DNA sequence: CCCTGGAGAATCCCGGTGCCGAGGCCGCTCAATTGGTCGTAGACAGCTCTAGCACCGCTTAAACGCACGTACGCGCTGTCCCCCGCGTTTTAACCGCCAAGGGGATTACTCCCTAGTCTCCAGGCACGTGTCAGATATATACATCCTGTGCA
DNA sequence: CACAGGATGTATATATCTGACACGTGCCTGGAGACTAGGGAGTAATCCCCTTGGCGGTTAAAACGCGGGGGACAGCGCGTACGTGCGTTTAAGCGGTGCTAGAGCTGTCTACGACCAATTGAGCGGCCTCGGCACCGGGATTCTCCAGGGC
């Protein structure tokens, strides 16, 4: 199909829409099941919408459909759904048991709707009941949920009776070869039943290429300068290196050692005694007890009075709170987005944040906060204080910045500890982000 | 220098916890000042317990305290209990 | 030739190991010398009190209209019988719960 | 294959259908037992360690039980269990 | 206006259903927390097993039910109804603790 | 005549039997009590003077405890006179 | 043989009822003290008896007298 | 040749007898093995537990002039005592007595 | 023709005379001392043979004496016995 | 008024008796000394699965907080009878002594019971596996408190 | 003061589902069969000790009665703190990452310390004997309790 059909209303599909979607005919005509790795901001909610549009306007059988998505997006693809094809009609569970009972009794066991919205919990809670009705296409959406086999979402997700299946993520390899079979697994039990140049690459190259689609965002918008990245090396102040040197030796309980040497390469005060005793002030001591400090001190009333608009990512709240201490110290504006904060004063700081005439410099993330969102195109650089193993959430916490809505270059500055297990850290995140490229981005 | 302290864990066991313990002990009315003299014979329990507890364990050479070794503390305080070994 | 093979506990009559209990005794450090008769006495005396109170719980199971014995219905077996709570006066039973008991002056009145 | 944990399961199992016929047992309700076969194995042969040690003698014998018995259960228990072993020890003396 | 039971009949009601029941009164992490907290000053890096935690809640809970039986069975012979550190005191006492 | 007020005998009577350290009741009834009990475990029982002797200090230690615990229940129930019902409550609380 | 019980005397009773600490005694609590009394020697002298008849004796032994003492975990000090 | 005795008491200077625990230890059925330094360590502590007993009780015997000490001293040194009692907290002291209090209620107003 | 009987009163006498050098016992007393000797070396051994049971072994050693006495003994006095015994123990090592 | 006198009990100092603890001897049995052996425990690899650390998202039951009223704990009074202090009379304990015999304690001997060994094999234990009993949810039907309303 | 009725909690059926109990199977290791050797204990006999039975005198202790005060127990009143129900907050519980090591468990090898045996000499238990500490009585003191200036 190379046009898309007359049933889209309030706006038509793009040719990279169109394309993905002939893709998608292709892979069910084939009988087949596949992944969509479009990328986040590429419109994988509106292929798949225009898919089911298809299944239900152009073939006559449209049965039950299911639509697996995070709770964070169930507003957002029920607005889709309503907006794109009206002529469909979804229904959603979500809400306690009193809720999910009515909405069970009253709208789904009496089998009048056509596609079903649900989230991870309520698919684990109402399990029995989805379970009952014949399952003509699952799509389950951010798929790298199910990676892990032996999960109990995985296993109620493959316990079920779906003729046709789909996933769609932007990140289909984590971490090793594993969970790319688990997907497949998911997809086509029968021909990936095992243990997933010409030996290797090229091979794998052939396998994933007729259940695969990637594009790029670079053959569509054509803008948005590309990743400019610096890696900072930073030796440790000497307190750091005594606890450093009494971590490895072997009283205060050190049971996770390379855990105590993640922080202990970001801040010794995070540990019990390192600190000055009663008058606790926070004048100086926080820059001089850490070298990372040291570099931040120096980078950011740099940027300020440059192009300033600058976010750090962080891997701990502790962290968070002394990076916090010295912003107040330096009377710089700082915002807090960390796992702690209520959802609605998230928003609000977001939009303060990416106000058109705004006063905020400062904005500290916990790297793994928030997820597949925050569109802060006005910062301009970002700062990774820490890096953990998956290059994956290093990419998207420095695109969170890089995003269609950015307009200057964008820099990402990553600090690392010479001779510490930040090295180890670093150069695993690189052999696992090479094996993504080598292994996706033909 | 950041940091806040939450709670001491002898409040973790909590009034309404107290009052379910006495419901089964058989008790109506109870006064307000039972909670604490009840977190402290607690913690005179769960002292002695696990003192002879870790006793143990450090004879047998061993950094995990074993159902075994809480079960042989309290048949040593005279508190056999069936059901763990 | 070679006579068949009968267990201590067939010629004792006994539904126990009379063979496991003579090597538990002689394994115990409770005496140098162990008698013939001493583990069949020892094997008979258990068998019954298992016999007493495994009768008691299944009939306390039997009431509380269940065909299996759970914890609840071994405390419920061992007190209720005077003798068998005089023997496990000092004894914890894990999941076993109290006997109903509300003293007569808190009842409404 | 782990190593082999030796228990009275099996024996508890054959009295119970002995003495309920259409019954069962949970997992913890059989763990309760064993423990309560261990404690008393336990009872009666200290408490005949400590008579043979007394009478100063060497030997753990029927009557040495016997008296355990009785000084450990309370009154119609031990009159039942003396009888009950006594005649598995006249059983066995017949038999073999 | 609205319904409204006597001081005294939701305590009776809840004395049978906890006396029905068998389960744990106790909630498990806050127990966990205090034994860890209290094995921590007789020894660092210390770690416990699941099921020793499950034992030592029971034992406590059993003694706790007890010495509540008994100091019930004080305060009614001071021919008073409620509970007082006076009777869990002479509980003690005369248990010998 | 002189009188004394009805208690400061007993204080003193309290002091004197706690400084003390002999037995206080008859050794001809308390043997005779003994062996009355003993007619119902075995007939022509005979006793050597030390076992009476252990017998009669283990009684009257546990008497002494039991009339302690008592006087203290009875102070609880804001009282000086000891009852039966003391005792039933210190006995209970023992565990007897 | 009977009336012997009786032997274990009113001022017996308060003496022991001294040394223990009381001031008042109330007039219904000697027949308590008594029937007290009774269990006690009951329970040792049973556990005695049974010792002796294992020892296969006829006289009953303060060592006797102490096993029973102490297996009811009321150890003495003093006779052996 | 061989050399003159000399007892392991002398030793590990200790007055308690090494070898009359050692021996003990062996015939009284508590392990198959008995190490070295077990006899020792166990006459040493016996007699560091009887030093502190007969300490206090020498004591108590010189508060009331004598010089003989007496089961009531004896007594008196444990029960005055917070660890001793707990360690003789179910033992009976034949011909010791109980400690003097009153309670404050029954004193004169 | 009495046979020999055994007792510590011998040594419970050397070490009166260490700690109090002009201070005597009695008959009685020295029954008592003889009586809690013998009581603390039964606890002891008992709770050691258990010990090694528990460790699956078969000797006593003076880690199981010392760990029987950190059971048994509260607080203080069992701070000081481990001392003395320790210390008794190098001695031993040293002279042998 | 409290403070003083009387009277009883408790305390302290001295002198005469009794017996029990401390010391000195004999002999015999148990502990020390050498020598030889083996099996127990230490030491060390390899494997594997649970446990600990710092977070994140989500749900919901439980905990916290709060205001109200009501049984209830506590104090104060009054009564009366029960318990205590004291004198008198009687009964049986306590002590001393004597007489007889049952029975505990010891020794010598023999046998019969049990420890230890080797062979054999079957009962018990770990491993899979499937069906049923118990848990849960949900609509009924019943029993239980509690208050008002004629009774005043 | 005694029912009617409302509201609420609790028992009762019935239908669904799941995960643990009960069963079958293969293997292996510990119990049975047959045998021999040696020493623990059953049996008989002897001695002497220590328990029991009895008598007589003593005196302390128990039993009985009497009189009176203080403590127990019922009753009333108050004002207070705890139960009860509702609304808001928090963290307990569940499901996930994310690495590593870590700690416990099993198999193998090998040395040293504990058992065992024979031999011998002091350490210790039993037996006497004797004098100093405890005891017992007596007589001169200090404390404490009770009645009254309502002394
Ligand atoms: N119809 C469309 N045509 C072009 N771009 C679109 C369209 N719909 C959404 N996008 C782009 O997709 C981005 C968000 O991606 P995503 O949330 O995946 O979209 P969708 O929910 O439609 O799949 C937005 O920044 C927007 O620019």
């Amino acid at each position: 199909f190379e046009d898309s059909p007359s049933y889209v209303k309030w706006g038509k599909l793009r040719d990279y829409q169109v394309r993905g979607l002939n893709w998608l005919i292709s892979l069910y005509e084939n009988g087949i099941n596949g992944i969509l790795a479009d990328e986040m901001g590429l419109g994988k909610t509106l292929q798949t919408i225009s898919l089911l549009g298809y299944m239900k306007h152009y073939r006559n059988i449209p049965g039950p459909h299911m639509v697996l998505v995070p709770k964070s997006t169930l507003h957002n693809w029920m607005s889709e759904f309503k907006r794109w094809v009206p002529t469909l009609r979804s229904v959603c569970l979500i809400g306690d048991k009193e809720q999910r009972a009515a909405f069970v009794r009253d709208v789904l066991l009496p089998g009048e709707w056509d596609v079903c919205v649900t989230s991870y919990e309520m698919l684990i809670k109402e399990k029995s009941v989805f379970k009952k009705f014949n399952w003509r296409y699952l799509v389950i959406d951010e798929a790298h949920r199910i990676k892990n086999e032996k999960s109990k979402l995985s296993e109620i997700v493959r316990e079920f009776k779906t003729t046709n299946r789909l996933l769609l993520t932007g990140t289909p390899l984590q971490n090793n070869l594993h969970e790319l079979w688990s997907l497949l697994n998911f997809l086509l039990p029968d021909v990936f039943n095992s243990a997933d140049d010409q030996k290797l690459v090229e091979r794998l190259h052939m396998v994933l290429r007729p259940f695969l689609l990637r594009r790029i965002k670079a053959d569509v918008e054509k803008s948005l300068p590309p990743k400019k990245e610096v890696k900072i090396y930073v030796g440790l102040s000497k307190m750091q290196r005594e606890w450093y040197t009494r971590i490895l030796m072997k009283k205060m309980r050190l049971l996770n050692i390379l855990m105590q040497l993640r922080k202990c390469c970001n801040h010794p005060y995070l540990f019990d005694g390192a600190e000055p005793g009663p008058p606790y002030t926070t004048d100086m001591h926080l820059v001089t007890n850490s070298g990372k400090m040291v570099v931040l001190d120096k980078l950011l009333p740099k940027l300020k009075e440059q192009g300033s608009r600058v976010l750090i990512f962080s891997q701990m709240t502790r962290v968070l709170d002394i990076l916090e201490d010295y912003c107040m110290w330096r009377n710089y504006e700082y915002c807090r987005l960390d796992g702690q904060t209520p959802h609605d004063e998230r928003q609000d700081s977001i939009n303060a944040y990416n106000e058109p005439n705004s006063t905020k410099f400062v904005f500290m993330l916990s790297t793994r906060a928030g997820g597949l969102g925050i569109n802060l195109a006005t910062a301009d650089v970002v700062i990774l204080y820490d890096s953990d193993w998956n290059p994956q959430v290093d990419l998207q916490a420095m695109d969170r910045a890089h995003r269609i809505g950015q307009t200057k270059t964008v820099r990402v500055f990553r600090f690392i500890t010479d001779n510490t297990v930040e090295e180890r850290i670093v150069e695993r995140a690189e052999m696992k982000l090479r094996l993504d490229s080598i292994v996706i981005q033909q | 220098r950041h940091r806040k302290v939450l709670r001491d864990n002898i409040q973790g066991i909590t009034k309404p916890a107290i009052r379910r313990l006495a419901r089964r002990g058989g008790v109506k009315r109870i006064s307000g000042l039972i909670y604490e003299e009840t977190r402290g014979v607690l913690k005179v329990f769960l002292e002695n317990v696990i003192r002879d507890a870790v006793t143990y364990t450090e004879h047998a050479k061993r950094k995990t305290v074993t159902a075994m070794d809480v079960v042989y503390a309290l048949k040593r305080q005279g508190r056999t209990l069936y059901g763990f070994g | 030739t070679r006579a068949k093979a009968k267990t201590r506990s067939s010629r004792a009559g006994l539904q126990f190991p009379v063979g496991r209990v003579h090597r538990l005794l002689r394994k115990g450090n409770y005496a140098e010398r162990v008698g013939a008769g001493a583990p069949v006495y020892l094997a008979a005396v258990l068998e019954y009190l298992t016999a007493e109170i495994l009768e008691l719980a299944g009939n306390a199971a039997r009431d509380n209209k269940k065909t299996r014995i759970i914890p609840r219905h071994l405390q419920l077996a061992v007190r209720n019988d005077e003798e068998l709570n005089k023997l496990l006066g000092r004894v914890t039973i894990a999941q076993g719960g109290v006997l109903p008991n509300i003293q007569s002056v808190l009842l409404p009145k | 294959r782990k190593t082999r944990k030796e228990s009275y399961a099996i024996y508890v199992y054959k009295v119970l259908k002995q003495v309920h016929p259409d019954t069962g047992i949970s997992s913890k309700a059989m763990s309760i037992m064993n423990s309560f076969v261990n404690d008393v194995f336990e009872r009666i042969a200290g408490e005949a360690s400590r008579l043979a040690h007394y009478n100063k003698r060497s030997t753990i014998t029927s009557r040495e039980i016997q008296t355990a018995v009785r000084l450990l259960l309370p009154g119609e228990l031990a009159k039942h269990a003396v009888s009950e072993g006594t005649k598995a020890v006249t059983k066995y003396t017949s038999a073999k | 206006k609205p319904h409204r039971y006597r001081p005294g009949t939701v305590a009776l009601r809840e004395i049978r259903r906890y006396q029905k029941s068998t389960e744990l009164l106790i909630r498990k992490l806050p127990f966990q927390r205090l034994v860890r907290e209290i094995a921590q000053d007789f020894k660092t890096d210390l770690r416990f097993q699941s099921s020793a935690v499950m034992a030592l809640q029971e034992a406590s809970e059993a003694y706790l039910v007890g010495l509540f039986e008994d100091t019930n069975l004080c305060a009614i012979h001071a021919k008073r109804v409620t509970i007082m550190p006076k009777d869990i005191q002479l509980a003690r006492r005369i248990r010998g603790e």
